[PDB]
């Protein structure tokens, strides 16, 4: 009896007569990479193909989930959305992605801040529950980081369908210093729950390239944890401050 | 040069030169999603028809980014040699793709014709060959490179060890290093796409890599595939200097949205000259993918075919180690199912093979693709007839960092036993040593990492 | 035998052997259309993992249709040698496919292995496989027969002539012969599907084929695909016999819808060795595809690939020259795209090579599905490095007759001197000596019918 | 570091390594005329042990030239991989002889160690080294470099064809090319030292070469020797390019001298790209020699075996197709007799391998020198066992124009039927369809130039 999503599943040695079965142990708990699951002569073995395609299987259906309407207001946030109407559009327009619509523009001006001088954005991106798995431990402690001392902290909102170049609206509408965006990755195969952080310093629609972020990825409890994660990106909106640039031409 | 056809008694006119590249892709939703493609069945083969009476002189006269505007297509156009030009200038893309194709023409024809030609000329070519034209004509064309590694001898077949990890912890790292060698996995590059863009841990990384190295003392190269800058303070604060990476786009507004000038590239081969632990005579590594100009706003209404191709011409200035695609990287919107990103595969590797740079690919697709591991498994085998030069390898093709899937290191094994290719031959002659190999077969005690303590 | 299996803590529950057989498929339209499909990926997932945990005996012993029932299920089981089969009786399907794909195996070691398996067995194995998988164990199971010329042999990679007129005009027919010969096509077989069923036509067919083999003294067969008693009688009355062909269904009441008895067969394989002119002792040719029992209404809720294999286990008995299935030869209700013609065209393959007969492919597509030549040529790449023993020939692959696309003569000349593979040794004896070949290619005045003028 | 050692309990003292590379060598007549000579065999043997002893650091960070007065000197050490040089600063000379000797040295390791080194090391192992050293030492070091063909494989042996005339006319010239093409002459290059120095000259000199290799379809290249700015000029303004010549001095006043400056030579690299008629990346072509320096008064108190290995580590850097030295072509004020022309010409090929460029050796003498032309056979056969890439070629080696002796186009067909070495493969391929040579071995009809009529 074998469970292909349980922790034994995971941690199962393929590896036939091996030179030093310790060793193999000791390598499959120093990483999260499926080693040393062995070999049918120069192919993979069928368990190991079993807990790949159904790693897969459950991958696949993290790609359209979305995040509650009520599971954002739960968490008090404007919620606006890019120009994407739905899960499968958003898939194949990127250039609608990284785009508010109508109704979006006049909510940020009217509900939020003006020219803050960091400007925090959550977005679902390529994966939901690399933002509901993360919230609870990153945004909170974060938000509280950056009101110490800093900060016209801008209020915080949800961007549905949204893309990294966006923020690059954000930052001109809301005339805010710093931006930064909390945002879904695409899944991997063993867990969906990564997110990533982009902040750009002053974004301008016109001007600013990919370049000019700063970059923080894997924010999860396998990669680089959501408490530590806040307290890094604070400190990063400090140096950006500091130093009126970001990304690429930093120090 | 007419821009008009008739198919069928319909009239077809496209606008310019452009826009017949564009039209004449097979279709992929990354062209829809630009706004280049043909919208009818009868459309695009009318492209495919224009473009196969057009010259050489027509399309090498017009890229689709101007001379005066791209310093890409500066480099591009600088680099033809002008006799080489002058004597196909008045072929057509016909006869061109006839001319490659011919078992009349030799490698050492090839290696002249070639230097006659541009990127978009080498897209046009592309866009009129079947999936088995590509395979066969990428299969004439090798390309052989050295570090210390010979990489691209028909007859072998290179696999790169790509071990990544969420905290670029090296530990990790290490755990799937020693599974990638046991497998003869590594004798195009150890390089590791870091979570990170520091020199501290770039060079801490690199010091894991060459302790592997110089441990069982393999003839292999490392790489950490940050930024070139990053590379490059690495290298120069001490850190031990194997390939030197970076991502390349088609135009001088795809570098910029990355942040590299052309001067980083020329200053990466200064670098490793003076410092980087290289026998042979190469030692850049480029990669590349169809959409991602498109991704920066940076193709200016062109193809994405014919903007990759650019990537290939741009490479060739820099005479690189090793290039390769990573072709279902980005996403749907660029590349769709398993149809398209097989499709890209062919034609990616076939004009780097036709643009002289030692083409590879990263056989991959990601999870909100409609794709699955037997695509990878498709292609790997159809570019490995074609002498692609080499693959990755993970263990199973699960990037945990990358959060995409590429090819397993089982299946560089695959490909050697079933087609009967063997490593890098400095490689094999390693794993021969270290009872991993044996006339080109792992052996009963290979697939084991625990077998390097 | 569990049934049942725990995937992400949800119980996955199946009925009987046949529902675990037909949900562990890959993903096709014609299990649809037969609703035996996987509800979604767990479930097929689900469906693999209890397959893969099922002995040899737990599927030998539960044949989609019963013993008492059907002649074809009689036939397969009667044909076990039950010693072999009592040795792997309680391996699980999970170590039958490592078995058959470990290099540890040998090619003997198969030959007897093989013997005690049932159809359905071959079917459950090739269900868990990769596409490399199905590739990769289908090439260390070379299937070697002899007729006029000897099929099979790793390195060599034959080809069918198939010249098919719509009238069956004899100068259609002839002049398209003079093309394959031409590329090197017609080592596996000259054969003609006839738009007629009378006897006199087929002797037109006949004595013109064997016009053309008399003069150039080919080493080579002729048939014409009709139905076998029209066959059978056109030889024994005194038309050139070289292969006698019928289709063949899995189920008995898929041969009654083709007007087939298995006493036909045996009739067959008598006047073969009474009237045709062939050296060798093989000379029956059956050709199979998915979704032909389905179309029959003679599947029993079983799916298509366990049905197929029913074929193979059903065309051993008579150990035919050449097998082939034709692989999207009916339409998209069985098969959709380019994704479910691949996959089943690997299955298919791997599934006959395992059970021990001269598997080749007829690699194609229709025009109502959803593919393009593109398709066949990606396929027949990857069959062949699975040594795939043969695959069809036309003009571009143009079917004038039966209206699908398969492959042109210049494929096989193409996979032949990509993966540098010969003919047929006595085939390839014969085009030497005819200048059409030298050193496995193509001369120069190749590829030009003329020269037989 | 020592400057002295005691030899037979009297003490041998020396000023710097300059004086130390000088007294070290063998004796010559040139170290005499410079004053840089040892006073006996003694005080040699000393200078050499005393040599020997000296660390590679110690002759890298003393050049006969300092860094900021040479721009030789300067692109010497720039082009140094700092990461080779510190794995070997601290070695002795004497274990870089025995490093370089070592059986366990492989052609893939000296790739690495050589790039640590500077000109003025590798000629202190040359010092050190015996003449079978000298041989044995370069074979083991293949420097393989492709034009329109491949020069330098273990195994093959190429030939300048040297056709001078003493009016550069274009008959005479004619007549010596169809004379040397009838004994396998001319895979390296068909060179010409020009009597003028006029661009409408070459032109006719360029397009007599090639109006025969193009009737002829000979692969190959042609070249006149004339200084390289009217090169330049005459392919610029379209006469066809193949190599690019230019004399070299190991010093920026022997340059000056010749009319040379290093710009001029980055040009000759870009107009190759731009026009040159070459499939292969290689295309420059060097020539060099005991004694330019010394006739220059460039230099500078340094010995010619020193100087002559600056010449190598300049060349090295544009990366050449081929560089020869010209072993006796100035006179016996540099060389005397035939113990001299012999060791330098060993010296100068094993210094040239070492350095890593196409080290072929224009093995001649002068009529105002102590030897004859068995001179010349003597050591075309002892280079050749070294592995020479090339010699010359001449009608009995007899040039009407520049009145020395060189070597027959008979010496060239000689010793690869004497060690069983072939042309260039491309080269050999066409002499095959000549019919001139079979095997290796020229056939009857050959060495007869009215074969071409
Ligand atoms: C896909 C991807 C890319 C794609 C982006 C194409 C696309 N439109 O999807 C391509 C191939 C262009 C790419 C390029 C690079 N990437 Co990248 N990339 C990723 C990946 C795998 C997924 C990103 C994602 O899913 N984002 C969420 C979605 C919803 O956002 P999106 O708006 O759809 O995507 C945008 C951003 O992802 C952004 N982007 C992508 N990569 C990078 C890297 C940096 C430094 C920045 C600022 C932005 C950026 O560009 C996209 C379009 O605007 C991540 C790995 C990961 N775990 O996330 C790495 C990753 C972010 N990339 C990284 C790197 C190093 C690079 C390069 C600098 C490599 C190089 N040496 O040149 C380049 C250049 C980036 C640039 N200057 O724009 C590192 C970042 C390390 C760090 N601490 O900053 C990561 C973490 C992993 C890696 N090693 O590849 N990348
Ligand atoms: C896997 C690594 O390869 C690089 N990469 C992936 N796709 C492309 C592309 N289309 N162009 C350039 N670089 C790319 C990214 O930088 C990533 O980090
Ligand atoms: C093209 C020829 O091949 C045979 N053929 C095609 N598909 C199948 C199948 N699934 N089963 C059996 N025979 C088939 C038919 O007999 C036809 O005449
Ligand atoms: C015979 C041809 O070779 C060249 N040549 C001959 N000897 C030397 C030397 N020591 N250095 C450089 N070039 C030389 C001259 O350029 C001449 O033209």
């Amino acid at each position: 009896a074998l469970d292909l999503g349980s922790a034994e599943a995971k941690a199962w040695i393929g590896v036939e007569n091996p030179h030093r079965a310790d060793v193999l142990t000791e390598l499959r708990r120093s990483t999260v990479a499926r080693v040393c699951t062995g070999r049918a002569g120069p192919r993979p073995r069928t368990q190991a193909l079993l807990r790949f395609l159904a790693d897969h299987s459950r991958s696949k259906d993290t790609v359209l989930k979305e995040v509650p309407e009520e599971w954002v207001k739960a968490q008090g946030l404007l919620e606006v959305r890019s120009e994407i109407s739905d899960k499968n559009l958003y898939l194949t327009r990127p250039d609608m992605g990284r785009r508010l619509c109508a109704e979006a523009v006049e909510a940020l001006k009217a509900q939020c801040v003006a020219n803050p001088d960091v400007q925090v954005v959550i977005s679902d991106g390529l994966s939901t529950d690399a933002i509901t798995v993360n919230y609870e431990e990153i945004l909170p402690p974060l938000m509280a980081g950056l009101k110490q001392a800093g900060l016209k902290v801008g209020t915080p909102f949800f961007v549905r369908y949204g893309r990294v170049k966006i923020e690059d609206q954000i930052g001109e509408i809301l005339g805010a210093k710093v931006v930064i965006l909390l945002v879904g990755e695409r899944p991997g195969l063993g867990q969906s729950e990564s997110l990533s952080c982009y902040a750009v310093y002053s974004p301008r629609m016109a001007t600013t390239v990919e370049a000019d972020r700063t970059c923080i990825s894997n924010i999860h409890q396998g990669g680089t944890p959501p408490v530590e994660a806040a307290a890094v990106i604070v400190d990063l909106a400090k140096r950006m401050l500091e130093q009126k640039a970001s990304g690429i031409n930093m120090t | 040069m007419k821009l008009k056809t008739t198919l069928f008694g319909n009239v077809y006119q496209f606008k310019d030169v452009k826009e017949v590249l564009a039209k004449a892709n097979e279709l992929r939703s990354g062209d829809v999603l630009a706004g280049v493609a043909a919208a009818s069945s009868q459309e695009r083969v009318a492209a495919k028809q224009v473009l196969s009476e057009m010259t050489v002189a027509d399309i090498r006269n017009n890229p689709v980014i101007a001379y005066e505007d791209d310093c890409v297509t500066r480099l591009i156009q600088d680099d033809v040699n002008e006799t080489a030009y002058n004597q196909i200038k008045n072929w057509s893309i016909s006869e061109l793709r006839e001319y490659v194709l011919s078992d009349e023409t030799s490698v050492d024809d090839i290696a002249f014709t070639r230097k006659g030609l541009t990127s978009e000329v080498v897209a046009a070519v592309a866009k009129i060959c079947s999936n088995a034209d590509l395979i066969y004509g990428a299969k004439k064309m090798p390309v052989i490179k050295k570090a210390n590694t010979t990489i691209g001898i028909p007859g072998t077949f290179s696999a790169r060890l790509q071990p990544n990890d969420t905290r670029d912890d090296v530990q990790s790292i290490a755990a799937q290093i020693y599974e990638g060698l046991s497998f003869g996995v590594g004798d195009a590059v150890i390089g590791v796409n870091p979570v990170t863009d520091d020199v501290e841990n770039l060079s801490r990384v690199l010091d894991t890599i060459y302790g592997v190295i110089d441990k069982f003392n393999i003839p292999t190269q490392g790489c950490v595939l940050a930024h070139v800058t990053t590379q490059i303070e690495a290298i120069r604060r001490g850190a031990p200097g194997g390939l030197i990476f970076q991502s390349i786009c088609g135009s001088e507004k795809g570098l910029k949205e990355f942040g590299v000038e052309l001067a980083m590239l020329d200053e990466a081969r200064a670098v490793g000259a003076e410092f980087n632990r290289i026998a042979g005579e190469n030692c850049l590594y480029f990669e590349t993918g169809q959409g991602s100009a498109l991704s920066a706003g940076a193709n200016f209404g062109a193809d994405q075919v014919t903007m990759e191709a650019r990537n290939y011409g741009l490479a060739r200035h820099y005479d690189p180690f090793i290039v390769n695609t990573v072709v279902g990287f980005i996403g749907p919107e660029y590349l769709y199912n398993d149809r398209q990103i097989i499709r890209a595969g062919l034609e990616d590797h076939f004009m780097g093979k036709l643009s002289g740079i030692s083409m590879g690919c990263d056989c991959c697709y990601t999870n909100h693709a409609d794709a699955d591991q037997n695509l990878n498994e498709n292609l790997m085998i159809l570019l490995a007839t074609a002498g692609c030069n080499y693959i990755m390898g993970m263990p199973l093709g699960d990037d945990i960092m990358l959060n995409y899937q590429t090819t397993a290191f089982h299946d560089t094994a695959t490909v050697r036993q079933l087609l009967n290719l063997r490593p890098s031959p400095e490689f094999e002659r390693w794993l021969e040593s270290m009872g991993i190999m044996a006339n080109g077969r792992l052996t009963k005690r290979a697939g084991d990492p625990s077998l390097f303590f």
